[PDB]
């Protein structure tokens, strides 16, 4: 199956900082990659689909990138409501798999 | 508006089989896939399988033989059935709507514990 | 001209249809399969004087002008004859006008009934693009 290697496992940052989360696929997923944000005690929420597209209502401070096998989620000027966990998921054929997650926490 | 809600047994023994229901509203099950995803306590998201709008199903390779997914378009419900329960199966179970390769709406999830 | 699925996919990606208004490339290839079975010269007269033209079966009452349809709007400002070409540019440009938002693919009943909800990606996997 195509496996995703997400890093870092955890990240400590301050409001106003810019951070980068990465997801590397074991095989070419052809841009079929999404990112979710999960807040403590809530369900995952979609942020970005097809690598660079922002979901409706998602602020432009979030931006996605990648091609072939390496993909990144950049968060510009972190805000208090951006802290929580982040997951990448691929949609190239089946089975689908998720990256291991990145806990983004307050410095 | 779009809504998904899971219902499940809560606690189950190995000798029992497991069925969780996902009732949806605000869209038709014929026009969208519904994915099942789980999250063990303090762990990351795990993909279980899905059922396309057309009824075709796809499963997690390692779990295919213990899993069965079906739906009732008229009751607006999707079902996940699991057998041969392990304690590793304890987790929060979610159903999510798939729209053109992205899970755009998720249910709140239901917690399952696999007892002795 | 009858296209192969990958050849069509490639030309569509090349003309900006991949993720246009949020629609994955698969949707467009699936629509063409069910509308014109990949034929650039497909036509189809409806009871109403309207006739659907080309690879994406674009209507003569609202989008193109065949000059024989009663009360044509011609919203794509193009003659229906051009939509019948090996080169899909004119057809793509008009489809772009038609799909004004993320639900505009409903403009093709075949896509709504035969593609939406299924694995449309299957139409492009294994294709070079």
């Amino acid at each position: 199956d195509i496996v995703l290697t997400q890093s870092p496992a955890s990240l400590s940052a301050s409001v106003g900082e810019t951070v980068t989360i990465t997801c590397r696929a074991s095989g070419n997923i052809h841009n079929y990659l999404a990112w979710y944000q999960q807040k403590q005690g809530k369900s995952p929420q979609l942020l970005v689909y097809y690598t660079t597209t922002l979901a409706d209502g998602v602020p432009s401070r979030f931006s996605g990138s990648g091609s072939g096998t390496q993909y990144s989620l950049k968060i510009n000027s972190l805000q208090p409501e951006d802290f929580g966990s982040y997951y990448c998921q691929h949609f190239w054929s089946t089975p689908r798999t998720f990256g291991g997650g990145t806990k983004l926490e307050i410095k | 508006q779009v809504q998904l809600q899971e219902s499940g047994p809560g606690l189950v023994a190995p000798s029992q089989s497991l069925s969780i229901t996902c009732t949806v509203s605000g869209f038709s099950l014929t026009g969208y896939g519904v994915n099942w995803v789980r999250q063990p306590p303090g762990k990351g998201l795990e993909w279980l399988g899905m059922i396309w709008g057309d009824g075709n199903t796809d499963y997690n390779s390692a779990l295919k033989s213990r899993l069965s997914i079906s739906k009732d378009n008229s009751k607006s419900q999707v079902f996940l059935k699991m057998n041969s329960l392990h304690t590793d199966d304890t987790a929060r179970y979610y159903c999510a709507r798939e729209r053109d390769f992205r899970l755009d709406y998720w249910g709140q999830g239901t917690t399952l514990t696999v007892s002795s | 001209k009858v296209f192969g699925r990958c050849e069509l996919a490639a030309a569509m990606k090349r003309h900006g249809l991949d993720n246009y208004r949020g629609y994955s490339l698969g949707n467009w290839v699936c629509a063409a399969k069910f509308e014109s079975n990949f034929n650039t010269q497909a036509t189809n007269r409806n009871t109403d004087g309207s006739t659907d033209y080309g690879i994406l079966q674009i209507n003569s009452r609202w989008w193109c002008n065949d000059g024989r349809t009663p009360g044509s709007r011609n919203l794509c400002n193009i003659p229906c004859s051009a939509l019948l070409s090996s080169d899909i540019t004119a057809s793509v440009n008009c489809a772009k006008k038609i799909v004004s938002d993320g639900n505009g693919m409903n403009a093709w009943v075949a896509w709504r009934n035969r593609c939406k909800g299924t694995d449309v990606q299957a139409w492009i996997r294994g294709c070079r693009l």
